[PDB]
């Protein structure tokens, strides 16, 4: 996955 | 509903372009990766790795990588950082 995809979805 | 970041997270939020002092917690995580983003401090095959050696936000987390896949690290640099 992008990093986005990882940080984007942090605390979920 | 708010909460004020340290002044060496402040900074960091600042550079990617935050403006204020009172943010939410989404706030700080978005100009958090933003600032990551940015200084493109992740890896380009293993985008879940970021190398902060050398960088204030390494010497903030008491680390020179993380990975976005485990964050505690992040989340515990954002308890010592982060004022209700």
């Amino acid at each position: 996955e992008t990093f986005e995809h990882w940080w984007s979805q942090l605390l979920s | 509903n708010q909460v004020r970041p340290k002044l060496p997270l402040l900074k960091i939020l600042h550079a990617a372009g935050a403006q204020g002092e009172m943010f939410t917690v989404k706030e700080v995580m978005h100009y958090l990766g933003q600032y990551i983003m940015v200084k493109q401090l992740y890896d380009q095959q293993e985008q879940h790795m970021v190398y902060c050696g050398g960088d204030l936000l390494g010497e903030l987390l008491g680390r020179q990588s993380f990975s976005v896949k485990d964050p505690s690290p992040l989340y515990d640099m954002l308890r010592k950082n982060l004022v209700t």
